[PDB]
RNA sequence: UCCCCCGUGCCCAUAGCGGCGUGGAACCACCCGUUCCCAUUCCGAACACGGAAGUGAAACGCGCCAGCGCCGAUGGUACUGGGCGGGCGACCGCCUGGGAGAGUAGGUCGGUGCGGGGGA
RNA sequence: CGCCUCCUAAAAGGUAACGGAGGCGCCCAAAGGUCCCCUCAGGCGGGACGGAAAUCCGCCGGAGAGCGCAAGGGUAGAAGGGGGCCUGACUGCGAGGCCUGCAAGCCGAGCAGGGGCGAAAGCCGGGCCUAGUGAACCGGUGGUCCCGUGUGGAAGGGCCAU
RNA sequence: CUGACUGGGGCCUGUAGAGCACUGAUAGGGCUAGGGGGCCCACCAGCCUACCAAACCCUGUCAAACUCCGAAGGGUCCCAG
């Protein structure tokens, strides 16, 4: 983890409920994060959104 | 007048940890190792740091296979 | 497969000489040509106008194949080379397609070729093969002066079953590689 | 003088002398040898001493065969400092040698010039020695 | 020196006798196509066929089907169920899985 | 051959000026050069086009034998 | 249960490199094609399909050859668990039990299981 | 001055000195999962510009290349290179162990939920592996709707995640 | 009755010694890119080297952080005293 290499929440997007912590490049990848997960809540998976920390 | 050196990590107690004939329960780690000095052969698992271990309930054995590498199995009792 | 006269030549006449000259007791035995293989060295494409799709039609014209992209096997300080750029293009030609395109390389090709005096006898394998390099495209009847931008050559590896240059050069000849010496 | 070219490790530890020398204890190029009675670290400076001495008694003619050679680094503190603060600086490199070691062997020569300038090279050395000649016996090793 | 043909051949083998099943190996020639049910842990073939056994006779595709389709017979009535399927150096496609799929309809579970 | 990414190969006629016609297969159909091996001076025996001079030079002065002897 | 071939294992070079010879009836391969399935960062080379004129040239299989590679004693030695001595030391020996590595003699151009197809 | 690698270290483990040498305080959205395919460095010969070394062809070449970065171990019968589809860089747990003064640290089959790849057998709880880190306390933010000082709320706290 | 210690058996190990196959060091010789030098050229090549020398080969060696090898021992489990 760094300035440029940053930590950042998964946020179902169905429920809006962060579940995942994970990190990115923001100089590589510069787009929010999308990613399918397994949501608790909503027990199914679900497209998750990049979230501020 | 001083050193640059005086580093060293902690020792990390690897080697086998379960010899020939010895009665393991599943999950009993066989082996700590960097690499594949040995190879999982019956019954056993390997780790993602390459740690052997048992499989099943049983007696641990030994076999050199030659260019085929040597292999830890557990024989079931 | 079609009927082309260089093919049909080596059948023909060629394959009889070469019987006749070495004699092999096996029809299998006796030298077949296996590919040809064309290469544009270029990277002078490293950056720049690095399309070289320029160049690869160009190639496709000559060859009626389309060429592959080679790429860097490791970065090069003074030829200014990062690993994986895009420096060349080859494309392997055999059966049908190989024949036509030596077909067009000796009867119209190599006379093109400025300043001609015969390809050179020397350029063997040691193995068996042959290889050439030429300055231009612009030797080929496919490309014309209108349609191409600036100059690029290549190099050609013809590969042969023959185990010898001494074969190799019997099978080459004969069906019409003009050599000087 | 001699010393390696270049190493892996600057500094070596000191190790042991026990035993009879591991190889080097049959005649295998001159017609004369001198031979290591006791085990030593022997200096570049006294291996350089001894070949001078024999070359000096030659004059001009005969060979010179060095067999061995100060690949180990001497190490030495600076003076009067105390213990501690890491290991000394190296000031030289020595060959280890072993009772039984053929360390200079001699050839194009006569008997007599053999012997003489291997003893006066031996006087150079901080070891007993022993003058020996080619034998059956190496020519069979 | 290994070929790419030796190297395929052992990669996808290896991994099948990892998970101890009863391995159904499958050799395609240019003219014909054998199956072999292999239990490792002995050495030994169990059930066996071929188009070469059966005098099998027209296309090759159809032809491996009918082998498969024996095959599974032959070890149905041995108490061979489950089995795995060892494709070796081939692409899992045309003949080999033609024979795959007659081994299937024949009741053999993989 | 992948499909949509080749030139197609038709029948062709290559005419060089030596009046020589070559039937072959190309991307274009007809196709007209200024030389083939049928004319080219390298091929055509050894018809040396303009010089089939020999040297002329150097003894070939002879202009004459005309000193005093 | 005998020989040949085709699969597939085991021992893990005494099995390998190289040289030479040999085999196509069968099997295997190359081979003949590229319509179809499938395929090439280009290429039916590969992968794949449909074939069956040809050739064992390539590959593979099987023999023979010790140039290489590999294996390798018996002796003897180094070293040493335990027991004792000697030297001011660097170090040197004795007893008992164990005992290399190098090298020498020599060995090796594989052996074997299971199932197929063929032959006697 | 913590952490990693090698040696010292006396062929299990462990083992000190201001002993001998090097590294870490990151990184990767693929450099992760899976399926399929592919195999190096180097030497020699051949080939326009082209060179010791760019790309091409042939032969030899078991691993001396590669594996982000130190070193060691491992490794082509892939952990290395390429492509397709993907998010298991899961949630809820966890037999059994390694290591160990404590507290930590490490490996983990298997069961359930909902998935990914694969025809399948299966694999997948990040990364060839061992460094890339920091106990409590105090406080922030998202969720939960557990407590709510007579009662209903609210203030403020708890719990889950960070 | 499981103990220290001991007998038998299996597995684990990389030290002593040794070796040079790997990483490096290494004297001499041979062979042979590369330079230095000398004849001979600027016409671009040639010839000679008791010169410094890479790779390779031979002979002979060195190593805690080298290992194609490799003990005596040591460790651990089982049965027995
Ligand atoms: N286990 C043994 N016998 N060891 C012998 C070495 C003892 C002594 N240093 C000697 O040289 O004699
Ligand atoms: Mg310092
Ligand atoms: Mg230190
Ligand atoms: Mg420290
Ligand atoms: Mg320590
Ligand atoms: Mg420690
Ligand atoms: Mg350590
Ligand atoms: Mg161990
Ligand atoms: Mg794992
Ligand atoms: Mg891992
Ligand atoms: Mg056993
Ligand atoms: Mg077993
Ligand atoms: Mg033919
Ligand atoms: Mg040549
Ligand atoms: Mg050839
Ligand atoms: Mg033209
Ligand atoms: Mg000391
Ligand atoms: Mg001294
Ligand atoms: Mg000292
Ligand atoms: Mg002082
Ligand atoms: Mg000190
Ligand atoms: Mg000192
Ligand atoms: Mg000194
Ligand atoms: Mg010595
Ligand atoms: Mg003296
Ligand atoms: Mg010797
Ligand atoms: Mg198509
Ligand atoms: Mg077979
Ligand atoms: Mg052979
Ligand atoms: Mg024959
Ligand atoms: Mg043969
Ligand atoms: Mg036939
Ligand atoms: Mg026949
Ligand atoms: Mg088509
Ligand atoms: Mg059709
Ligand atoms: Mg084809
Ligand atoms: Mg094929
Ligand atoms: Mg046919
Ligand atoms: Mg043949
Ligand atoms: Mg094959
Ligand atoms: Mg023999
Ligand atoms: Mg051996
Ligand atoms: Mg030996
Ligand atoms: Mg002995
Ligand atoms: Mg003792
Ligand atoms: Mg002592
Ligand atoms: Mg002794
Ligand atoms: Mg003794
Ligand atoms: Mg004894
Ligand atoms: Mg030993
Ligand atoms: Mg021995
Ligand atoms: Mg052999
Ligand atoms: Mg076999
Ligand atoms: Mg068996
Ligand atoms: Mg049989
Ligand atoms: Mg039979
Ligand atoms: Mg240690
Ligand atoms: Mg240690
Ligand atoms: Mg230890
Ligand atoms: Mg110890
Ligand atoms: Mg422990
Ligand atoms: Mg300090
Ligand atoms: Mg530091
Ligand atoms: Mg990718
Ligand atoms: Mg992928
Ligand atoms: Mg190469
Ligand atoms: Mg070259
Ligand atoms: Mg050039
Ligand atoms: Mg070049
Ligand atoms: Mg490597
Ligand atoms: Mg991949
Ligand atoms: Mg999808
Ligand atoms: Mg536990
Ligand atoms: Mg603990
Ligand atoms: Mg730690
Ligand atoms: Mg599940
Ligand atoms: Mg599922
Ligand atoms: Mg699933
Ligand atoms: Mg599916
Ligand atoms: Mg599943
Ligand atoms: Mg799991
Ligand atoms: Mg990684
Ligand atoms: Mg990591
Ligand atoms: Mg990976
Ligand atoms: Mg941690
Ligand atoms: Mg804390
Ligand atoms: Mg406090
Ligand atoms: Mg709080
Ligand atoms: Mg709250
Ligand atoms: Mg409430
Ligand atoms: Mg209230
Ligand atoms: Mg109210
Ligand atoms: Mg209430
Ligand atoms: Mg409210
Ligand atoms: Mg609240
Ligand atoms: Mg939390
Ligand atoms: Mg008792
Ligand atoms: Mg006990
Ligand atoms: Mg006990
Ligand atoms: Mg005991
Ligand atoms: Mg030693
Ligand atoms: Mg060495
Ligand atoms: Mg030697
Ligand atoms: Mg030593
Ligand atoms: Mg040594
Ligand atoms: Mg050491
Ligand atoms: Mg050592
Ligand atoms: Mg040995
Ligand atoms: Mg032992
Ligand atoms: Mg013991
Ligand atoms: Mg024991
Ligand atoms: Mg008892
Ligand atoms: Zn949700
Ligand atoms: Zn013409």
């Amino acid at each position: 983890a760094s300035e440029v290499r940053i930590k950042l929440l998964l946020e179902c997007t169905e429920c809006k409920r962060r579940n995942y912590a994970t990190e990115k490049n923001k100089r590589n990848t510069p787009n929010k994060l999308e990613l399918r997960k397994y949501c608790p809540w909503c027990r199914k998976h679900t497209v998750h959104r990049e979230v501020k920390i | 007048g001083s050193t640059r050196n005086g580093r060293d990590s902690q020792a990390k107690r690897l080697g086998v940890k379960r010899y020939e004939g010895q009665v393991v329960r599943a999950g009993n780690i066989l082996v700590r190792q960097r690499g594949t000095r040995f190879k999982p052969g019956k019954n056993v698992g390997m780790g993602r740091d390459f740690t052997l271990f048992a499989l099943v309930d049983g007696v641990v054995e030994f076999q050199d296979r030659g260019r085929l590498g040597r292999y830890v199995h557990v024989r079931p009792l | 497969p079609l009927d082309v006269a260089l093919k049909r030549k080596y059948y023909e006449e060629v394959r009889p000489e070469l019987i006749r000259r070495f004699g092999y007791q096996n029809v299998w035995e006796v030298p077949r040509l296996e590919k040809v293989v064309i290469n544009q060295g270029l990277g002078e494409a490293k950056e720049d106008a690095r399309i070289l799709e320029k160049a690869a039609q160009e190639l496709a014209l000559i060859t009626g194949q389309k060429p592959a992209v080679t790429r860097a096997k490791k970065s090069i300080s003074n030829f200014k080379l990062r690993k994986g750029m895009p420096i060349g293009l080859r494309v392997t030609l055999r059966r049908d397609r190989m024949w036509i395109f030596l077909e067009k390389l000796l009867n119209v090709a190599l006379p093109r070729i400025r300043d001609f005096r015969g390809l050179n006898p020397n350029s063997f394998d040691g193995r068996g093969n042959y290889n050439l390099g030429l300055r231009e495209q612009l030797i080929f009847p496919e490309i014309t002066y209108d349609m191409v931008d600036a100059l690029r050559g290549m190099d050609i590896a013809v590969v042969t079953t023959a185990e010898t240059d001494e074969e190799a050069r019997a099978l080459l000849e004969l069906l019409g590689f003009p050599f000087r010496k | 003088m001699l010393m390696p070219r270049r190493m892996k490790y600057r500094k070596q530890q000191r190790g042991r002398l026990k035993g009879a020398t591991k190889g080097g204890d049959y005649v295998a190029f001159g017609d004369y040898g001198l031979v290591a009675l006791e085990p030593a670290w022997i200096t570049a400076q006294q291996i350089e001493a001894a070949r001078v001495a024999m070359v000096r008694h030659f004059r001009r003619g005969g060979k010179i065969f060095i067999r061995i050679f100060p690949d180990k680094p001497y190490t030495k503190k600076p003076l009067e400092v105390r213990m501690g603060k890491g290991k000394g600086n190296v000031e030289g490199y020595v060959a280890v040698v072993k009772p039984g070691r053929v360390m200079f062997e001699v050839a194009g020569v006569t008997e007599e010039q053999a012997m003489e300038a291997l003893r006066i090279a031996g006087h150079k050395l901080p070891i007993k020695t022993k003058i020996v000649r080619r034998d059956a016996y190496d020519e069979a090793q | 020196r290994l070929t790419a043909y030796e190297r395929r051949k052992f990669r996808v083998r290896n991994r099948i006798k990892r998970t101890g099943r009863l391995r159904l190996s499958v050799f395609r020639s240019l003219k014909h196509i054998y199956a072999q049910i292999i239990d490792d842990e002995k050495g030994v073939t169990l059930v066996s066929a071929s188009s070469l056994a059966l005098k099998l006779k027209g296309n090759k595709t159809e032809v491996a089907r009918q082998v498969g389709r024996a095959l599974a017979e032959k070890a149905l009535a041995l108490g061979i169920k489950q089995v795995a399927f060892d494709r070796g150096p081939y692409k899992y496609h045309g003949r080999v899985k033609a024979l795959a799929e007659g081994a299937r309809e024949g009741g053999l579970e993989f | 051959m992948k499909e949509g990414i080749h030139p197609k190969l038709v029948p062709a006629r290559i005419i060089c000026g030596c009046g020589n016609v070559i039937e072959t297969y190309s991307t274009k159909p007809e196709i007209y050069v200024e030389v083939c091996s049928k004319c080219h001076p390298f091929y055509t025996g050894q018809q040396r086009f303009v010089d089939t001079e020999g040297r002329v030079e150097r003894f070939q002065r002879r202009y004459g034998d005309s000193y005093r002897k």
